[PDB]
RNA sequence: ACAAGAAGCGAACGAGGGGAAGUGAAACAUCUCAGUACCCUUAGGAAAAGACAUCAAAUGAGAUUCCCCAAGUAGCGGCGAGCGAACGGGGAGAAGCCGAUUAAUGCUAAUGUAGAAGAACAGCGUGGGAAAGCUGACCGUAGUAGGUGAUAGUCCUGUAUUCGAAACAUUAGCGUUAACAUAUUAAGUAGGGCGGGACACGAGAAAUCCUGUCUGAAGAUGGGGGGACCAUCCUCCAAGGCUAAAUACUCCUGACUGACCGAUAGUGAACCAGUACCGUGAGGGAAAGGCGAAAAGAACCCCUGUGAGGGGAGUGAAAUAGAACCUGAAACCGUGUGCGUACAAGCAGUAGGAGCCUCAAUUUAUUGGGGUGACUGCGUACCUUUUGUAUAAUGGGUCAGCGACUUAUAUUCUGUAGCAAGGUUAACCGUUUAGGGGAGCCGUAGGGAAACCGAGUCUUAAUAGGGCGUCUAG
């Protein structure tokens, strides 16, 4: 609802987005899928008519003495194929619109309960210099934090590129997984309108 | 993609209800003069297809 | 979420998958609850839908019946409690098919008595129940 | 994600063998014949374990049948001597008394005598 | 008798000429497998197709190709096993022409093929060695790179960033040159008979396309199609040739990535591997990585045959790290110590149990831990398969390593979560897990073969009777 900015000014934020609820059930399933979208899947392993070989009988049925074979690239075999070889595959879930938007919302809310949300009016660099923002991030008190602005600029995106716990997102490339990950998350007013609007 | 095929023949003669499938009766194509006429009177018409059958007809229908 | 340790999926959400041949004491070992020796026991067993072991299967011991009709697959019944995606008052064919009530490939549309309507429509070129029609003129429709 | 099994069945396999020692030959060596004697020891040992019970009331009966006879009647007329005069005592103190100590059971015999 | 080309080889993808069988149908011949494998011909960066003698039947649309739906629907089918559309909707890409050809040459522009610079750390303690510990600094458009004697943004190579080309390919624009091509509306053609083939469509009521054989028009007052066929209506003009993109692929070149492997794995091949080896041949086809940070790879002495091998010395943090070299398991084989064992019959253990030996306490043989096991009781391995196995029924010499319920899609039920009489988008676009995209799907109504009607409906002459439905959660 009303929150408080670092210097003083009084925003609202709607509880539609902002305040609802703690579903851990429903967060869960969200952010593991976009874990599972990180996925690249790409591996494989030969089978039986991929291994080099084996398509003759190695020796005849009955009479030796021996286990029957059919080929020397049995999975039974070393240097045989692999049964139940592995194939390249896709890990990417779906995930419901609604139930994106509200873990997005879920995850706002828990966020500003446990007082990990920092309003700022707005929070620009006159250079391109990582120590510019190093010292604003102290002021700020959050020295390894998550900033979501509008329009992020073009020499603030190099002033955060370097700091290791540190990371710049406009608020249309802001994932469920950066609202968790980070401590703290430094977003501006005019990004909080917009997540208001989003979700 | 690769989807389930439905049993093209027996969709022929299995129609979806409400709570169920319905059918025809057999005994009814050929040599009916010997046949009482209350044979030819209840051998003709829709029955319901036994609950006993009716999981095979579902996994022989899956779309109906 | 507090952090990514502290995600727990919700319990009675996950269930654990079956592994067979895993030992005696897993409860699926040495066969997979496949039984012992027999066709269905066997590595590329099925239960084959429509086979009853010889004896003719149902579907052929009873005859083939009907015919498939073409219009009724282009004909749409529309019930009354849909009626609430419509843009505006108008209710004909091609406004169900922008309400997307119908199918756009539908020819014509049948509007039964299901729900209730909520506002006064006007039906053009749509066949009304007789049900359906004397709820609709309770709301202050008409039909034309 | 490929899992080599070589270091938990080396492990599992030496719990089984570490539990086989003192076995003969092969039954505290190779796995194949140590994993079978040590289950077979398992079921000796549980029935063994009811046995047990069973082993030791023949020992305190015998000893104490050995007591009666010393002095005055046999077991079977003893327990029934006891029994009339509501003594409890189990044949596990019996025999110990009797083996330990034949003062207190001759005067345990009387009581047992007088009551018969 | 003179000039210009071709030849052959080499991945996959295309087009075309031929074309199986194993299998499934619980047999098998129609059918399936499948126009697949294979053989053969031949091209290009793509190929093919492509502008209506096409659909449609709506208010009409407007070439070809590819994707999501339509839909496992309509159909085909020993109507079996199976096969399986199209119309149309949503997208990608859009283009129509009569040379949208090919090959050179010269300018213009941009790449590519070598490169260059590139910040910032010290002290102390431990340590063989510092990068790790403690204290205090610095750079950052450069902080998760690889190394360096252990783990480094500040030691090195690097990274962010800014840039070089004498020369020669490559891409694009303009101009020129020379090779080829440049139809003028289409007769052995459309249609027909016979036999086949292709169409999802197996002759079927079989339209349409192809053609081996035999024939054969009309020719804009005309002709093709609209799934037998006729009439009406609509649509379009074959028998001339072209046409980019969206689509398919990887012998390859670069950059980058991986809940991919890590030496029985991953390529057959991490190593002098298509090798050794086997085969007349086609062909088949292995095994095999690791000293150490640095060879500092052990001068010299001793035993031995100037041998092997070792012991010293020395090097090294380490030498049971010494070259068969990191770690060094098990099977298996020795040596030493303690106990038991040469009058006693068997799955070799188990429950008791004397004695002996050995450690720790304890005021000194009393317990506790460890080893052994005289003697007593009980006791016929395991797996598999079976009515039933100690079975003289199967399998295993042992150890180590590997070895068998997976994956993709469809569907049904259950749980859980979000929304909820609604739920949800797919392909795609996207500055790409967002956002958009509502085509479509499921649910919300059923009855009947169907027309049709609809909380009803079907059967019926019947308003009777009866069948199937009705009075929510997806």
């Amino acid at each position: 609802m009303d929150l408080k900015t670092v210097t003083g000014a009084a925003v609202e934020l709607s509880d539609t987005a902002f305040g609802r609820e703690f579903n851990e059930a429903l967060v869960h399933q969200v952010v593991t899928a976009y874990l599972a979208g990180g996925r690249q899947g790409t591996r494989a392993q030969k089978t039986r008519a991929e291994v080099s070989g084996g398509g003759i009988k190695p020796w005849r049925q009955k009479g030796t003495g021996r286990a029957r074979a059919g080929s020397i690239r049995s999975p039974i075999w070393r240097g045989g194929g692999r049964a139940f070889a592995a194939k390249p595959q896709d890990w990417s879930q779906k995930v419901n619109r609604k139930m994106y938007r509200g873990a997005m919302q879920c995850i706002l809310a828990e966020l500003i309960r446990q007082e990990r949300l920092i309003l700022v009016e707005e929070l620009t660099i006159s250079a391109p210099k990582t120590k510019e923002l190093i010292a604003k991030l102290s002021e700020l008190n959050a020295p390894r934090a998550l900033i979501i602005t509008k329009e992020v600029d073009e020499n603030l995106y190099l002033a955060a590129r370097n700091i290791p716990h540190v990371n710049v997102l406009d608020t249309s490339e802001v994932d469920p997984v950066s609202l968790i990950a980070f401590d703290k998350v430094i977003m501006s007013v005019e990004a909080a309108k917009q997540f208001e609007e989003a979700l | 993609k690769v989807k389930m095929k439905t049993k093209s023949g027996a969709a022929k003669r299995f129609k979806r209800t409400a709570n169920g499938f319905k059918r025809k009766q057999a005994f009814k194509s050929h040599i009916l003069t010997k046949k009482s006429s209350k044979r030819i009177r209840q051998l003709r018409g829709l029955k319901m297809v036994d609950k006993s059958d009716e999981a095979a007809v579902r996994r022989m229908c899956p779309y109906i | 979420g507090l952090r990514l340790n502290e995600l727990s999926p919700g319990v009675g959400a996950k269930k654990t998958a079956q592994r067979r041949g895993r030992g005696i004491g897993s409860g699926l070992g040495k066969t997979g609850g496949r039984g012992v020796k027999g066709q269905k026991s066997r590595s590329g067993s099925s239960i084959r839908a429509g086979f009853e072991g010889g004896q003719t299967p149902l579907y052929r011991r009873l005859p083939k019946f009907g015919f498939t009709s073409k219009m009724a697959m282009t004909t749409a019944e529309v019930r009354l409690s849909e009626l609430n995606k419509v843009e505006g008052d108008v209710i004909s064919v091609a406004t169900l098919k922008t309400a997307n009530i119908i199918r756009h490939d539908m020819k014509r549309a049948r509007i039964i008595l299901s729900g209730d309507v909520t506002k006064a429509y006007t039906f053009q070129g749509v066949k009304v129940t007789k049900g359906a029609k004397q709820a609709i003129e309770a709301a202050g429709g008409s039909i034309e | 994600a490929r899992v080599k099994r070589g270091v938990q069945a080396n492990r599992r396999h030496k719990k089984i063998l570490k539990r086989a020692k003192g076995y003969y030959g092969a039954r505290s060596r190779v796995y194949r014949v140590a994993v079978q004697a040590v289950t077979k020891a398992g079921q000796y040992a549980y029935r063994d374990r009811r046995n047990k019970k069973r082993t030791f009331r023949r020992l305190w009966i015998a000893r104490i049948n050995a007591g009666a006879r010393l002095n005055g009647l046999s077991y079977s007329r003893f327990i029934n001597g006891m029994k009339k005069a509501n003594i409890t005592i189990d044949r596990r103190v019996l025999a110990d008394i009797a083996m330990h100590d034949a003062a207190t059971f001759g005067a345990l015999v009387e009581k047992a005598k007088a009551e018969l």
